[PDB]
């Protein structure tokens, strides 16, 4: 806490006076309105702060006043089916204070200091405590929340609250250091919250839909991209992995967004249902929500908010999916800063900090043990968008650099009705080799070998509809025929996922197991009769086509005994077949 | 009330205050001169040594020993009410049309607040434009910003006055009580000529379109300054009639090039080193900043709905202007000289067209219940249409089938006829009649994109 004033106002920039012994990065209030800001340089007797938001009107010679700390959120009981801004403010709250627009200098809470949560102390006096440690638990909603010794603070139990009904600011558990510990602690975003150890991608993010799980899979606290744009269903795909992945918690951080672009998710996810539970998936969601003229500094936290946050539930031991949604628009505020810093413009439009950012944040990302001892993930999705349609944007480069998959969507395979519109010649997986194990542990054996054979098949038939563009389908040798009719097969009872259907909606590795070896069942068998005389038109005949059509469609539970009976009839029907 | 006659420093667009420790950052301020003429400009600086005024018009006259500067507001407000129809302002919104200055309600910031994400609300109801083009292919839906890309030589104002003159609100078609329901333009022209400015007027007046706007009329002579103030002063009016008056109003902004032409103007003479392709470094969040006062609201029956108008440079979408306009809007409709030499008007061919909120605004109580898959179709026909004209292109003609042939004779009479509309004030339903003759050209089983019932209703 330092007391100066105002000696320069030019823009969102100040230059505070008296201001002594003031900190890089700490917090300001600017002005009588106590508008936020943060202290980019410390110049003799005076900082620069740059104001997060609009300053006209303030005057020379007002407060300014540092809050000795830099930019943090706040993390406890209070975020989830939350809807904050980028920088940990609720809008809910703003709105109601406020109305329809934002006003300036707004003070409202990231976490409700008002609301009561029922503490389950887990510690006693005389107890030792670490960081990261489990104090006790507090329902939200359907989760069993976890309150956690800050990183950094330790030493014995002095006192406990028992048992009973309390708020955040209450000092749930005391030291014999004097330490009061609440239900939450404050934490500086651009700093990584400390894990114990950063664990392998050996294990599987399912997320639900075959072609991801099956052919470009993401790890465990994976990253990956997809380039949303307009004409392939973004929104949809992204929904889903949302309701549909083995993770306990989704924050969804996006600034920088048209305003009903937003907005549309502000509307949509109230409306999801979780499959876990039966009600609303917004109950174990965070949104972090930002808008093209919503403050520049907002725009750019925003991603940084969001993965302290995802942090945070990673911390208590869940597995967290974070999808940023645009990140090329993250990418436009981190432009424009630099510009505001007066920087000068580096080479391509972008500020060449521009990768090392994309990494601070994207590398945050990892599937970890907890400073508590569990296990807990962060698998980020980001989505690169530009209407430009170019792959080239630095922003893409420099993502793709580092992701470890990308899921192309394309509005061309929409058009043709085939969905979720993801391209598996663009599209790739970093992590597929090291998840063999797993996979042969957990799926089948013969897990790799069966999705090869399909991509094998995909290629292939990638291929022919080239080789069939340039000289017909008539010069296609027998073989060709079946190929190309398989690839088909595998299109459209097997990459495509009805995101709306109650039962196809989601797919497990199993199943994803069986609707691929009935395929390659009845390819082989296939291969076997064209070159024995059969007629390939009589093949595409066989009734049996629609058993594995209307696999997808089948319950998960009434599935073994469904791929069991019908591969029993590939060969009865394929062997009726002289 | 305070003189400031401590003048340092004059040069360019700046002049500098001593002992001015008293104004306020972004402070409007009045300058007069030895002559005794007054002169407006803004605080862009304030420090205890002194203050950087920014002067709104030429600097001619101006001297460090008989200037002296004083307070005329700490904000850039604007006097609004809802008198305001029928009448024709200027950039900084004074009385152009002879008539007497105005009793105002309020006096807004005009730079207007941001909207509170939480408390919009999906874009929903339709405005039919008259044009079929968009009305059934890219429906302009109330909240929405959706800008028209022309070209230098290209006739937007023309368009611009049509969608003025022929727009409305479809309560007939949704059911709703009319009462909460009035509709208003505001017309905000930028850097336009004395010639335009005679046709804008003209327009409005011709058929009493006059009545229900509000002309924020800016001339390319101006002082550059009110080209950054136009927009804000009519979005400002919008907002007010919109959200505290239940209006259903739509902004045209003609021209935005004029515009960001003006916002860099304004920073080769402030300094500042230009961005990509060399305009400002914070064009996109400027820009954000005027598209982005549009919507629709929880709780309220009223909408503001823009449609910028700008002028590609050399056609190039990639231009700064277009794209960072691009990521900022819903959307666009394209200006294609291939349709204005065939002597097409207006020439807004569909497929590089898209209104990206359309598929909220057309349906069931919003339209007719064929609409969203006629527009596809309509679509989908084109585009089949007219991949085929490039298949038998430049080389040998004839080269063609007999179906390929009759998705071919769609694609001409779908331009003669339903682009090519002229002046034509077409509802929604004529738009969807000549539709539904131009698709039966094909046969039943070809219209794939629709439900096989709409078909036999239409379509015999």
């Amino acid at each position: 806490m330092i007391q100066g004033v105002i000696q320069k106002i030019a823009g969102p920039a100040v230059i505070a006076k008296g201001m002594l012994g003031a900190r890089m990065y700490d917090i300001s209030k600017v002005g009588e309105e106590g508008l936020v800001g943060e202290i980019i340089r410390l110049d003799g007797d005076t900082a620069f702060v740059q104001v997060y938001e609009d300053t006209s009107g303030l005057k020379v010679g007002e407060p300014v006043v540092s809050t000795g700390l830099p930019l943090a959120v706040e993390l406890g009981p209070g975020m989830l089916n939350g809807i904050y801004d980028g920088i940990q403010r609720p809008l809910e709250r703003i709105r109601e204070k406020t109305g329809i627009y934002i006003t300036r200098g707004v003070v409202v809470h990231a976490l409700d200091r008002e609301k009561k949560w029922a503490w389950t102390p887990m510690v006693k006096p005389g107890d030792e405590v670490r960081g990261g440690m489990v104090l006790g638990t507090v329902p939200e909603f359907g989760f069993t929340h976890k309150i956690l010794v800050p990183p950094d603070v330790r030493g014995r139990v002095k006192e406990v609250k028992p048992a009973g009904e309390y708020t955040v600011e209450e000092p749930v558990v005391v030291l014999e250091d004097g330490t009061e510990l609440k239900m939450y602690h404050t934490w500086p975003v651009r700093r990584a919250r400390p894990v114990q150890r950063k664990l392998d991608p050996n294990t599987p993010f399912l997320t639900g839909m075959r072609i991801l799980d099956v052919l470009f899979p993401v790890a465990m606290g994976g990253t990956a991209a997809i380039p949303g744009p307009f004409g392939s269903g973004k929104s949809v795909t992204q929904q889903s992995l949302a309701k549909w992945s083995n993770a306990d918690v989704v924050v969804y951080v996006g600034s920088g967004e048209r305003g009903n672009e937003m907005t549309d998710v502000l509307v949509e996810f109230p409306e999801l249902t979780d499959p876990k539970t039966g009600g609303p998936l917004m109950h174990r969601t965070v949104l972090i929500a930002n808008t093209s003229n919503m403050p520049v500094a907002a725009r750019e936290a925003s991603i940084y908010v969001g993965v302290t946050i995802a942090e945070y539930f990673r911390d208590q031991g869940f597995s967290v999916a974070l999808m940023a949604d645009s990140t090329s628009r993250w990418a436009e505020a981190l432009r424009e800063i630099s510009s505001r810093l007066e920087e000068m413009p580096a080479e391509e439009g972008y500020p060449p900090y521009l990768a090392a950012r994309l990494a601070a944040f994207y590398e945050r990302a990892g599937k970890v043990i907890t400073l508590g001892g569990e296990e807990g993930a962060v698998t980020i999705v980001g989505a690169v968008s530009p209407p430009g349609g170019d792959m080239s944007e630095p922003v893409t480069q420099s993502t793709l650099r580092i992701v470890g998959a990308f899921w192309r969507l394309d509005a061309s395979l929409a058009f043709r009705r085939h969905f979720p519109a993801i391209n598996w010649n663009g599209s790739y997986s970093l992590f597929t080799s090291a998840l063999d194990p797993w996979y042969r542990e957990n799926v089948a054996e013969d897990y790799p070998e069966l999705r090869d054979a399909i991509s094998e098949l995909l290629q292939r038939e990638a291929g022919l509809q080239e080789i069939v563009q340039l000289v017909g389908p008539d010069a296609l040798q027998d073989a060709e025929r079946l190929v190309i009719e398989v690839g088909r097969i595998i299109r459209e009872d097997f990459l495509q996922q009805n995101a709306y259907h109650e039962v196809d909606a989601y797919s497990s590795m199993k199943k994803a197991y069986g609707i691929m070896k009935m395929i390659l069942a009845f390819y082989k068998e296939a291969e076997a009769a064209i070159k024995r005389g059969v007629s390939i038109d009589e093949i595409l005949q066989l009734p049996v086509l629609e058993r594995i059509g209307r696999a997808r469609y089948v319950s998960e539970e009434e599935f073994p005994a469904y791929f069991e009976e019908a591969m029993k009839e590939i060969q009865g029907a394929f062997k009726a077949l002289a | 009330k305070k003189e400031y006659t401590g003048i340092t420093y004059i040069s360019g667009p700046l002049l500098f205050v001593e002992n001015a420790k008293d104004l306020a950052y972004g402070a409007i301020v009045d300058i007069k001169d030895g002559t005794g003429r007054v002169r407006g400009g803004q605080v862009i600086e304030v420090s205890e040594e002194y203050a950087v005024i920014q002067v709104f018009e030429e600097t001619t006259g101006l001297d460090l020993a008989t200037t002296s500067v004083s307070l005329v507001e700490d904000v850039a407000r604007l006097g609004v009410s809802k008198e305001m129809l029928g009448r024709r302002f200027n950039g900084i919104g004074k009385p152009i049309d002879g008539l007497p200055p105005i009793t105002p309600e309020k006096r807004l910031p005009i730079t207007g607040l941001p909207l509170n994400p939480v408390a919009r609300r999906k874009p929903e109801q339709f405005i039919q434009t008259g044009i079929s083009t968009i009305d059934v292919m890219n429906t302009l839906v109330r909240g929405q910003k959706l800008p028209i890309f022309s070209g230098s030589g290209l006739p937007a104002n023309e368009i611009a006055a049509q969608i003025a003159r022929q727009a409305t609100v479809r309560p007939d078609l949704s059911g709703e009580g009319e009462k909460e329901e009035p509709f208003a333009v505001v017309f905000a022209a930028m850097g336009i000529t004395q010639r335009e400015l005679s046709y804008f007027i003209q327009e409005f007046e011709r058929t009493g379109a006059l009545s229900r706007s509000v002309l924020f009329l800016n001339k390319a002579d101006d002082p550059t300054i009110e080209r950054i103030l136009t927009p804000r002063m009519a979005l400002t009016v919008a907002e007010y009639l919109a959200f505290e008056h239940d209006y259903h109003v739509l902004v045209i902004l003609t021209d935005m090039t004029n515009y960001s032409e003006a916002l860099r103007e304004i920073g080769a003479a402030r300094e500042e080193i230009p961005g990509r392709r060399g305009y400002p470094g914070y064009m996109y969040t400027d820009l954000a900043t005027i598209y982005e006062r549009a919507g629709v609201v929880e709780g309220k029956k009223g909408s503001v709905t823009q449609i910028p108008i700008l002028s590609m440079p050399d056609d190039d979408r990639t231009h700064p202007i277009p794209d960072l306009t691009g990521y900022i809007t819903e959307g666009q409709i394209q200006l294609s000289r291939e349709l204005h030499r065939k002597g097409i008007y207006p020439p807004i061919d569909p497929l590089p067209s898209l209104s990206r909120l359309m598929n909220n605004g057309v349906g069931k109580g919003k339209t007719r219940e064929d609409h969203k898959q006629v527009s596809d179709q309509l679509y989908s026909a084109y585009a089949n249409g007219v991949d085929i004209r490039k298949l038998v292109a430049i080389i040998g003609e004839d080269a063609l089938t007999e179906n390929d042939r009759r998705y071919l004779q769609f694609a001409d009479a779908f331009e003669r006829f339903f682009i090519n509309q002229g002046q034509q004030n077409r509802s929604i339903e004529e738009s969807l009649q000549i539709a539904w003759a131009l698709l039966s050209m094909l046969p039943q089983g070809e219209l794939k994109r629709i439900s096989k019932d709409h078909i036999g209703k239409y379509y015999g």
